[PDB]
């Protein structure tokens, strides 16, 4: 009954304790794009764009 | 304490007083 | 059986986790026999402490019967049971008891707002993100800022609300998060604001970023100013970068400035630039 | 003999202390990365020696 | 005989050495993997440790 009477959001039944955000961060469960990997996307975009203008100038 | 200091001065012992690695590249 | 395990609850075990095990197996015994409301009552009886409890959990001088309400195992399993059994009001009350008891985690703040977002309470989710931001100073609070700013630009709240929100976030940030923070505040000012706003934000971003990534921040500023306005607007960025940067990065910026001046054709200015670079 | 008189100069205008320090520092720049390797594997092998001692004690307590 | 020869205080000291060794090995593995250790530990802190470290 546990896996249908616990929401499994704060309790970890395999270790008989709470969920460890250290082991299982909530950053991998988003359906959207988190704020860390975006702006890495922006840095990559600016980088290959910049090499495009320097090769266009060359 | 005055009496004790006088006792210490009186029994002061003259017989206990006598006068007169690593390498160079890393540094 | 319930009588003898009530007596087990009365037993002062050596470890608080043992009496935690008692309470969780009491609720577990109740939930196997389809007594979910009874299990809720049992663990409501478990963590009975006043509103002003401050006892030390690790203090091995008090009896574990009283320093068990501040155990995270009971509260985690309890709030999962309440979420899977009861309605939203009781779960909000139990999270409010968590935040009053001063044992909440950034994971718990994210769990609060994810519970609200599944029930489409977006504004209260924003409220509990920034309550967690109030509770956690800053090297803890970067994660909350990531999720909160992502969801705030997802929902597209009013523009002045977002401006004040990033100005709240940037306020006392370490540089190692200031890079990302300024990158998105400039990005949003480009996307849903004004260009000169984004230019001045990239300027003070170059001003308030770490030494190791200052050169890349001037690179982003230069590329965005070139994509936005003329290269004549990009010159003052260049001599400011020569004025402020250390010698190697100033050399790189000076070489790029000479390249831009040679591209424009004013090679006398490029020759003066090369003379300065030769000076250092 | 150049240790005692190392503050004198060459024909070009370089101190003997300067060139001795330059050679020693060049040697240090050559040898420093491999030293920081061998210390990181040294502390790593010390850490596995600790983990082997503690797995030995826990198996000793579990088997009696 | 092994239980009588081994003091429980020595056993607790060896268990604490286990704990700190496991911590420093896991720290080394995460910092070698490219991730940040303290960000994950900041994911898992309560309010009490947060304000005392503040
Ligand atoms: C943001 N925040 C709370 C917080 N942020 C921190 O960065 C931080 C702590 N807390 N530290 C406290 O010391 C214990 C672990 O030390 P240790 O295993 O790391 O060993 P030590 O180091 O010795 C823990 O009790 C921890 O609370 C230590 N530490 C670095």
């Amino acid at each position: 009954p546990v896996l249908q009477h616990l929401s499994l959001r704060n309790y970890d039944p395999v270790t008989r304790g709470p969920k460890l955000g250290f082991e299982a961060p909530p950053t991998e469960n988003l359906n959207t794009l988190t704020l860390e990997e975006k702006a890495a996307a922006l840095e990559a975009e600016a980088r290959r764009k910049a090499q495009e203008e320097q090769e266009a100038a060359a | 304490e005055i009496a004790r200091n006088e006792w210490q001065r009186a029994h002061f012992d003259p017989k206990k007083q006598q006068v007169g690695g690593p390498s160079a590249s890393l540094q | 059986a319930r009588i003898i395990m009530e007596k087990a609850v009365k037993v002062p075990f050596k470890s608080v986790n043992e009496l935690a095990d008692m309470w969780i197996e009491w609720a577990e015994m109740e939930l196997r026999n389809k007594n979910f409301d009874e299990a809720v009552r049992i663990m409501a009886k478990a963590t009975q402490a006043p509103k002003r409890s401050t006892v030390d959990y690790f203090d091995e001088s008090l009896s574990p019967q009283q320093r068990v309400h501040k155990s995270w195992k009971l509260w985690s399993f309890y709030v999962d049971l309440v979420e899977s059994t009861s309605s939203l009001e009781e779960t909000r009350k139990i999270y409010e008891r968590i935040f009053e008891l001063r044992i909440a985690t950034p994971q718990t703040v994210v769990n609060y707002a994810n519970l609200l977002e599944e029930h489409h309470y977006y504004e209260e989710s924003f409220k509990i993100y920034e309550r967690g931001l109030d509770l956690f100073s800053y090297p803890v609070a970067f994660e909350l800022w990531n999720l909160y700013l992502t969801k705030a630009v997802d929902r597209k709240i009013s523009i002045e609300r977002l401006r004040d929100l990033f100005e709240q976030a940037i306020t006392d940030c370490p540089p190692k998060f200031a890079k990302v923070l300024y990158l998105m505040y400039g990005n949003l000012e480009e996307e849903r604001g004004l260009a000169r706003h984004a230019m001045r934000i990239y300027e003070r971003a170059t001003r308030a970023v770490a030494d190791e990534d200052r050169a890349d921040m001037f690179n982003f500023y230069i590329t965005k100013s070139a994509s936005n306005f003329g290269l004549a607007s990009t010159r003052p960025i260049y001599e400011r970068a020569i004025a402020t940067l250390p010698d190697n990065e100033a050399r790189d910026m000076c070489l790029k400035f000479a390249d831009m001046e040679k591209r424009l054709g004013e090679i006398d200015r490029a020759r003066a630039i090369y003379g300065h670079a030769s000076q250092f | 003999p150049e240790e005692e008189q190392g503050s004198s100069r060459n024909l070009d205008g370089r101190r003997l202390r300067t060139v001795t320090e330059a050679k020693a520092l060049a040697e240090y720049l050559a040898i420093k990365p491999e030293m920081e390797k061998r210390e990181k594997e040294a502390r790593r092998k010390r850490w596995q020696e600790i983990i082997e001692m503690t797995e030995r004690k826990q198996e000793e307590i579990r088997n009696g | 005989s092994q239980r009588l020869a081994t003091d429980p205080s020595q056993l607790t000291a060896l268990s604490r050495k286990h704990a700190i060794a496991a911590h420093k090995l896991l720290k080394a593995e995460i910092e070698d993997a490219g991730g940040d250790f303290e960000r994950k530990r900041a994911w898992d802190w309560t309010v009490e440790e947060a304000e005392r470290w503040d």
